[PDB]
């Protein structure tokens, strides 16, 4: 039903913040990572 | 009998404690 | 005497940090509450809330008797209250 | 045949001796009551 | 014959296996992937 | 080296938080049982098998809240999520009891995951595994009391649940119905428990006040350091002190500490044993000599007659709210009771 | 060391410490008999708990008769 | 010198007198089941199977004899009750004698193996060493437990060739030694069926040989040898532990609950039995059946065997004992004569009423009588002042029905409340209480005494596991840890994979 | 790096603590759990 | 030159996510009336 | 008291077994050193 | 047969004291 | 400061055997008559 | 327990033959 929206969309939302965020060094990571 | 079977016990502890405190076995330095 | 990981205080000190978390913490928060304030909670849980306790004029616990029809015994339960 | 090798001297200090019965003892005085019940 | 606490049964058995066997395959993958130098 | 030995190898990298073959089983089994119990006690309630509230979400504080036990007609089922009585329904699950086998299985195989933890850590880094002993104890205190007694019982709804009043009723159930405080196995641990918190206490409290001047800082704890090879303390002077002051010291650096291993290790390993004696209703409830002469000479009184009227009082009045299955109902007229009171 | 007639005849059976097969060997085919033993003690465990009903098996005394 | 806490370790490296040892403790072992046996001989007495079975009186070993075929004693009496037999050799008396030679002869090897320990058998070819070959040790021992594990399925329990065991009806009314035909589908695994008893030694004794066959031709591979510690027979003890906990575990379960391989007739009751209300349940049953084919009250309940109503009284559920109280359950409420009948109470308007019947949790409990609904109409109240359901108040009364006060009834407000505390243990027993001088207070069975006793050992058992299993592993440093340890390898950081020095940074 | 001051991180947080967990003790005298 | 995502990072958010959806929660419901 | 008549037989061994097996240990000690 | 009860514990303790006594001076011979 | 007078105590293996002996034999003599 | 008694001193006399036979100090010629 959509109470479940409504609490899962603040969570999608910081992660998607934090995805943005991070994105760039992550990928540095995973390159490094030969 | 019972009452005598527990104050046995006691007094030997207490005997014991004696034993222990005054003729242990003494420590030496090193 | 590290393993490597990035140390602790460097990272909580950290302007990047706070920019990440002062928003993934306050979302966190909220979905909890929204997840109390909407209801979801005593439905996904099955927890009753303060007006389905009893019946109206009911003093008995409606407690579970049966191993495999235990189940059944709370649906009965839950509909006597509707 | 040789005797045998494995044998060993088996110590108890005096310290041990008091500390086991000082263990006995206080087993026995704990117990007793139940032994008679 | 096939009664319903059997097919939980082997549900519950599935379910079990699968989680092991995704465990370990992410456990596997990233051994290979961040191997110890030697 | 092949795939085994490269997943040995990360397995036992050396990282902030060590993994190891151990932390398989240890980590899910953990965070399931931790996981469990605060879910638990946040939302879930006990209407349905004990007639309680018991979370938070229903008005309970932190000393009120629990995971309860499932109801006595659940049996010993393992209550598994997919099994006969929940049917793989997570919301009945929940208010059967479910969560509490959960926790309790799951605790269980993180107990096991925890020893072999130290088992495994001990071998990697070349010390003996006595810790990994010790740990024995509170393993065979939690099998003891939460799956062999309600294993001899008729339920998992007498074993204890999972919260801070919930226990405190544990508590005083043993004493009411089993008479816990005359068992001599319950004693016997009473005296491992109080005689390490005591070894606890005198040990450091020895060692702080027999430390050799190492430094000029009125702090003394700086004038340590971890790679000296000396004593830190004086041993000959700690043991002059407690020879004249007591009567006996240790001599012995070593005996003291695996003195200090044993006595809450054997404390604990006594009470399980107890335990597993009052899962048959094995009691030392009694003293047949005290009740035949009191039976027969009413001016006997001792302070045992007088706790099994508390154990009386405490049965006849806990039991039809604590038993609700039984379906008790004492009228007001058999109540024990004293005068006025 | 005492040799005696028995002693004789049962030589061989104690005459091979330290042998082993190389590797791995047949691990995997015992991990194989592991994990059906495994299953198979569920069962029983869980037919004795009521969890596991099958058809026909009256986990009960009245199972005499 | 050696600790008094390891005097048996000169034995590690002594395969002689390591069999020595275990010859010795063979022989105790034997030893003590024929001294038990011989003392609970003198002292059973066989002349009542319904009132007095072997379980009110303290019988240990006697049951055990019983379960596999021993039925009879040379005096010429059966556990039965049948009489004017003979039992052959295989008497109760005759097993006794049979592990005291046993022991002897026990006692006696265990001297030659002591005195003679240096035999070659035991020494590696190769290096001369004392040496067992652990591996191959295991695959011949498994095979020989094969064999008779199967032997013992497929001949004496089936009677091939054999007496078969002890089996009996849901209601422990009719036990008997008879031959069991094995159960070869899934209700083998019922608990309850005694067919699967035989399929599972018949079936397991093939495998037990099979994989023995394995074991013994079979090299254990490296990488195992290594981990598991495979030349070092504190391996075995460590593992061994581990089997014979677990097996401890299990017959303790079976014992509490009840199995085909426990029956009630030989150990006694379960407590579940009493929760459940199992025997009152049959007994209504039969009652009703009685009273719908037009038998009277009196008929109705006077056929009913005093065996099964004896079964109905908490004085023989085993939950209601204590550890200190010993002895027989004779010792406690006394030795039972007769079944006094089954006491039926009313009110003064004709109501029946039911007294509620004490769990067994409760050392005491009050006497409340209650209506077919559960309403209470009548109790022995504590408060006087204020009572509103006396017997006196309510005109209880109190008739019987079967058994030694059939046809009775009883009005003196007195004596009716003296049954009614009788009722609230079920059916109600006369007792002789002088014999023993039996002092009132309920004692556990045998099934309770084994019960405590294995899944204590099995629970100590456990740390023996632990202990024997950390030594085999932890060899090296059992006496201590390296003088030279490097703070390198015990620091963070230094290694990448934690004790492996080729991972150094 | 080291930029917001490590003792201003842990003012703050424990204040957020101080409010949450005083939330929880007034929570005690109203609602759910209060005996009203 | 340090890495983002470790075990360690894994660990962490395993126990503080959660932990900051439940004090919402519980938060919440000191407003709940009967 | 009506006490258990066997309980003093069982107090004395229960005492005087371990205490005598301990003396013994003890005093063949003594005599090595 | 209605014995002394006293009687066990006489006779245990007759047997026990008195041969404890040697059994300790003859290990001890032993161990010098 | 040790005593001079102190000595070892001896009791050999055929003295064991023969005070075994004397203390099992005299106990099945009187221990009829401690019963009675 | 009487008969228990009897019995159990008698056995330990038969085992003190055994070993007062079989385990003596061996006359030696000296
Ligand atoms: C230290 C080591 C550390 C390692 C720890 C790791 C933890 C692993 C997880 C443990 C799993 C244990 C769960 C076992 C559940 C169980 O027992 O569940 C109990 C069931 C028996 O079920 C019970 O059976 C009872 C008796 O029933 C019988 O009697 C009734 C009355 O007549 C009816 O006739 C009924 O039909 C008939 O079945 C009652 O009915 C109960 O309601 C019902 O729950 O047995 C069964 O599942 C199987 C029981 C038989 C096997 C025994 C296994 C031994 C384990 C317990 C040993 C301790 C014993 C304690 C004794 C004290
Ligand atoms: C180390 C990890 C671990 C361990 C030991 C356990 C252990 C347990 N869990 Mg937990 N669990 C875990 C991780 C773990 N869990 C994780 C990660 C989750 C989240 C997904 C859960 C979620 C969870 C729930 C929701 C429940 C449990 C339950 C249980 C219990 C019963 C499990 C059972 O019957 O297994 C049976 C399954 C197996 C033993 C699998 C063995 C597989 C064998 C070896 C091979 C089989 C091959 C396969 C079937 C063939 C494939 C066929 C295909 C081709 C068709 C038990 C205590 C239940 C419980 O606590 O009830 C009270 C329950 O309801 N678990
Ligand atoms: C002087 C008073 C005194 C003392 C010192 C004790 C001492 C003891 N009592 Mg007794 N008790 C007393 C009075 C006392 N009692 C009285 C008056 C009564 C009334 C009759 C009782 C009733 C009583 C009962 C009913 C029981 C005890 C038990 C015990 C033992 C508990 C041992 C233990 O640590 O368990 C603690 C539990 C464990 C060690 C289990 C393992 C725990 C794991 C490792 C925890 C892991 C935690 C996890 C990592 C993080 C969780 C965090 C979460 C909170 C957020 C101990 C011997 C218990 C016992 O005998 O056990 C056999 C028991 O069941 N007592
Ligand atoms: C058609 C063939 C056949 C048949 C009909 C049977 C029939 C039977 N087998 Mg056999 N079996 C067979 C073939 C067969 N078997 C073969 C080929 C093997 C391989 C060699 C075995 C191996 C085997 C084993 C190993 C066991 C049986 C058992 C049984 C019985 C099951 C009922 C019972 O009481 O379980 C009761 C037992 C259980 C329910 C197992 C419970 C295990 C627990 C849960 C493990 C936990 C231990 C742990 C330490 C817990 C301690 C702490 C705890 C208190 C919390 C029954 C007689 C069981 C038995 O003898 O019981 C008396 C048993 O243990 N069988
Ligand atoms: C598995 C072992 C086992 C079991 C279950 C039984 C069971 C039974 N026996 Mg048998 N018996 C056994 C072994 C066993 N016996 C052995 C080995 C012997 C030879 C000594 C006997 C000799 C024997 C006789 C002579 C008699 C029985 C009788 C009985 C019955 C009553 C038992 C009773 O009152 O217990 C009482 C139990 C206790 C009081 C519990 C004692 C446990 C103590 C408290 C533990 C000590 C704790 C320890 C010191 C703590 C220190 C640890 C710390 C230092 C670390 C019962 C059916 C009696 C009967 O009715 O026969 C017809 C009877 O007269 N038995
Ligand atoms: C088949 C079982 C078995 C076997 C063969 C062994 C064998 C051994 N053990 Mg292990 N152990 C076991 C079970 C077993 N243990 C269990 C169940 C436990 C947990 C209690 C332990 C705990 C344990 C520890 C902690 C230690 C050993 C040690 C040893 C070694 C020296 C023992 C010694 O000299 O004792 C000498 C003992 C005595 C002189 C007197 C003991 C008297 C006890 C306390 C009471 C006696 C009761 C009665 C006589 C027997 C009742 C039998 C009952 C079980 C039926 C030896 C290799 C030692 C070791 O590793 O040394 C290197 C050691 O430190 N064991
Ligand atoms: C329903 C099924 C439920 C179960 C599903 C299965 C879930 C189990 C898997 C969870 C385990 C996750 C750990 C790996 C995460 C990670 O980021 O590390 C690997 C990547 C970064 O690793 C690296 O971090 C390393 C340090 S460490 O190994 O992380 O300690 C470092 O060596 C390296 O250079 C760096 O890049
Ligand atoms: C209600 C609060 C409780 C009162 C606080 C008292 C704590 C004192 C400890 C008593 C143990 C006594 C055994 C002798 C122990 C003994 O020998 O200690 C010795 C030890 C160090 O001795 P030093 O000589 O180095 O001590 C420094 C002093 O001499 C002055 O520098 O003392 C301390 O560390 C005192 C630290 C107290 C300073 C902080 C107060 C404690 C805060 C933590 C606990 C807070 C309550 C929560
Ligand atoms: C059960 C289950 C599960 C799981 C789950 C989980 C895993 C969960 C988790 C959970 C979590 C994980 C939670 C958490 C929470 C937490 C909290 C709630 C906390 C709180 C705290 C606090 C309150 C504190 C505070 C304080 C104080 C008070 C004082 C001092 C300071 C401090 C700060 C510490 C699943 C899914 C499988 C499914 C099935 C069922
Ligand atoms: C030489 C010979 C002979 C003889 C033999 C004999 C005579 C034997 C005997 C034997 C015996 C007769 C044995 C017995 C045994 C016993 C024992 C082995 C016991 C044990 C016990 C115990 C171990 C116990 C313990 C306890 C107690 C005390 C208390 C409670 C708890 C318990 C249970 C722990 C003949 C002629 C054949 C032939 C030729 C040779
Ligand atoms: C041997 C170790 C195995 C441990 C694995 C843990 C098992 C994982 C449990 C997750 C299963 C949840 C699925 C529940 C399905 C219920 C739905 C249904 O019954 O129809
Ligand atoms: C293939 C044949 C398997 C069944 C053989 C045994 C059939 C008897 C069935 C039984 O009585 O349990
Ligand atoms: C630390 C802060 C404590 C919080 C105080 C809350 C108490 C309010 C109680 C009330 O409303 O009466």
């Amino acid at each position: 039903d959509w109470r479940v929206l409504v609490v899962l969309l603040p969570v999608l939302l910081a992660a998607g913040w934090a995805v943005r965020n991070i994105l760039p060094y992550a990928v540095k990571q995973v390159q490094k990572l030969l | 009998m019972e009452t005598i079977t527990y104050v046995f016990i006691f007094a030997c502890i207490i005997a014991l404690f004696f034993f222990a405190i005054f003729f242990r076995e003494p420590p030496r330095i090193t | 005497g590290t393993t490597g990981e990035r140390p602790f205080s460097d990272i909580i000190t950290s302007v990047r940090y706070w920019v990440i978390h002062s928003i993934t913490i306050p979302a966190l928060f909220i979905a909890g509450w929204l997840f109390v304030s909407t209801g979801l909670a005593y439905d996904v849980f099955g927890t009753p809330r303060p007006d389905s306790y009893y019946a109206q004029e009911q003093r008995s616990i409606p407690l579970v008797t049966d191993r495999f029809e235990a189940k059944q015994q709370v649906e009965t339960f839950l509909e006597q209250l509707k | 045949m040789e005797p045998n090798p494995n044998r060993q001297p088996v110590e108890l200090n005096r310290t041990s001796l008091y500390l086991g019965l000082l263990l006995i003892l206080v087993l026995a005085l704990l117990f007793s009551s139940y032994f008679f019940n | 014959t096939i009664t319903p606490s059997l097919k939980g049964f082997f549900i519950g058995l599935l379910s079990g296996a699968v989680v092991l066997g995704l465990t370990f395959a992410v456990l596997i993958a990233i051994s290979q992937i961040d191997k110890v130098q030697r | 080296r092949g795939w085994f030995d490269i997943l040995d190898d990360w397995l036992k990298r050396d990282r902030f938080v060590f993994v190891g073959w151990s932390g398989i089983l240890l980590f899910p089994c953990a965070y399931l049982a931790l996981g469990g119990w605060l879910t638990g006690t946040t939302f879930v309630t006990s209407w349905y098998t004990h007639g309680l509230a018991s979370s938070y979400l229903e008005g309970c504080n932190f000393l009120t809240v629990a995971v309860s036990t499932p109801a006595n007609s659940m049996g010993h089922s393992l209550l598994l999520l997919w099994g006969p009585e929940a049917q793989g329904d997570f919301t009945r699950w929940c208010q059967l009891g479910g969560l509490w086998t959960f926790i309790a299985l799951h605790g269980a195989f993180g107990l096991i995951g925890f020893m072999l933890r130290q088992f495994e850590i001990a071998r990697l880094v070349g010390v003996r595994p006595y810790n990994a002993i010790a740990f024995s104890a509170p393993i065979a205190v939690f099998v003891s009391v939460f799956l062999i007694y309600p294993l001899g019982q008729s339920s998992w709804f007498f074993a204890p649940s999972f919260g801070v009043a919930a226990i405190f009723r544990f508590l005083l159930f043993f004493q009411g119905f089993h008479n816990w405080t005359l068992n001599p196995f319950h004693m016997m641990g009473v005296a491992g428990v109080l005689g390490g918190a005591l070894l606890c206490a005198i040990h450091g409290a020895t060692v702080e006040n027999t430390l050799f001047q190492d430094g000029e800082g009125a702090s003394t704890f700086r004038a340590f350091n971890p790679t000296q090879a000396e004593e830190t303390y004086s041993m000959v002077t700690a043991n002059r002190f407690w020879s004249q002051i007591f009567g006996i010291a240790f001599s012995n650096k070593r005996w003291l500490h695996f003195f200090m291993l044993f006595v809450p290790v054997t404390g604990l390993w006594m009470s399980a044993i107890g335990v597993v004696g009052l899962a048959l209703n094995l009691r030392s409830y009694d003293f047949i000599s005290q009740e035949i002469r009191a039976a027969e000479d009413p001016e006997f009184e001792t302070f045992y007659t007088k706790n099994l009227l508390l154990n009386e009082g405490i049965r006849a009045w806990m039991a039809p709210q604590d038993q609700p299955h039984e379906n008790f109902v004492f009228p007001e007229e058999v109540l024990p009771r004293g005068n006025a009171l | 060391a005492r040799r005696t007639w028995l002693g004789d005849i049962l030589r061989p059976l104690n005459s091979e410490y330290g042998k082993v097969a190389p590797g791995w060997g047949t691990t995997p085919l015992m991990a194989v008999f592991m994990g059906l033993f495994l299953v198979f003690l569920l069962i029983i465990l869980e037919i004795y708990n009521s969890t596991l009903i099958l058809d026909g098996v009256n986990v009960s005394w009245k199972a005499l008769g | 010198g050696l600790p008094w806490y390891r005097v048996h370790t000169v034995l590690i490296n002594d395969p002689g007198r390591l069999i020595a040892a275990h010859l010795m403790h063979t022989a105790l072992v034997a030893g003590w089941a024929g001294s038990m046996a011989l003392y609970e001989l003198a002292t059973f007495d066989p002349s009542d199977p319904v009132l007095n079975p072997m379980w009110r009186q303290g019988m240990f070993v006697l049951p055990f004899m019983a379960r596999l075929g021993v039925t009879g004693s040379w005096s010429g009496w059966s556990i039965t009750g049948e009489t004017g037999i003979d039992p052959g050799f295989w008497s109760f008396e005759g097993v006794a004698l049979a592990h005291i030679v046993l022991s002897g002869l026990l006692f006696l090897a265990a001297c030659w193996h002591w005195v003679y320990w240096d035999l070659e058998l035991f020494r590696d070819p190769r290096t001369g060493e004392p040496a067992l070959d652990l591996p191959k040790m295991f695959g011949i021992h498994l095979f020989l437990a094969g064999l008779l594990c199967f032997g013992f399925g497929a001949f004496h329990l089936t009677g091939l060739f054999g007496p078969g065991m002890w089996v009996s009806d849901p209601y422990g009314l009719t036990g008997s030694v008879q031959p069991v035909a094995p159960e070869w589908g899934p209700d083998g695994f019922n608990p309850y069926n005694p067919g699967g008893v035989v399929a599972h030694h018949i079936a397991a004794g093939i495998v037990g040989i099979i994989a023995g066959l394995f074991h013994i031709l079979v090299r254990p591979p490296q990488r195992l040898y290594k981990a598991l510690r495979m030349g070092n027979i504190e391996t075995v003890l460590s593992s061994s532990i581990a089997a014979v906990f677990f097996a401890a575990f299990v017959v303790a379960g079976t014992m509490w609950y009840g199995s085909a391989t426990t029956p009630i007739e030989l150990f006694g009751p379960t407590r579940y039995q009493w929760d459940s209300s199992y025997f009152q349940q049959e007994i209504n049953r039969r009652v009703q059946a009685s009273l719908a084919s037009g038998a009277t009250l009196e008929e109705a309940w006077s056929a009913i065997p005093e065996k099964l109503a004896f079964y109905d009284y908490i004085g023989n559920n085993p939950a209601k004992g204590g550890l200190f109280r010993t002895g027989p359950m004779n010792k406690g409420d006394g030795i039972a004569q007769a079944w006094k009948g089954h006491a039926v109470f009313r009110n003064k308007e004709g109501e029946e009423l039911f007294v509620r019947r004490m769990p067994a949790f409760f050392e005491s409990f009050p006497v409340i009588l209650t209506d077919k609904n559960g309403v209470v109409k009548a109790d022995i109240p504590f408060r006087r002042a204020e009572s509103k359901y006396s017997f006196e108040q309510q005109g209880v009364t109190v008739s019987f029905y079967g058994g030694e006060l059939n046809g009775q009834t009883f009005t003196d407000p007195p004596t009716v409340k003296s049954y009614a505390r009788k009722a609230i243990f079920g059916e109600i027993f006369e007792f002789d209480t002088e014999t023993l001088n039996s002092d009132g207070i309920f004692r556990t069975s045998p099934r309770g005494w084994f019960t405590f006793a294995h899944a204590v050992f099995a629970l100590l058992f456990f740390f023996g596991h632990i202990w024997h299993g950390a030594r085999t592993l932890f060899r090296d440093v059992f006496s201590g840890i390296d003088p030279e340890l490097s703070p390198e390898q015990v620091e963070w950081g230094f290694y990448q994979k934690v004790g492996d020095v080729t991972t150094r940074r | 790096g080291g930029r917001i001051p490590l003792w201003i991180v842990a003012t703050v947080a424990g204040m957020g603590v101080i409010v949450i967990v005083g939330l929880f003790f007034y929570g005690a005298y109203a609602g759910l759990g209060s005996s009203l | 030159s340090y890495p983002i995502f470790t075990v360690r990072w894994v660990a962490v958010h395993t126990l503080a996510v959660p932990t900051i959806f439940f004090l919402g929660a519980i938060a919440a419901m000191q407003f709940i009336q009967r | 008291m009506e006490v258990n008549q066997l309980g003093l037989i069982a107090t004395a061994l229960f005492v005087l077994v371990p205490s005598v097996f301990l003396i013994i240990l003890y005093v063949q000690t003594e005599s090595q050193q």
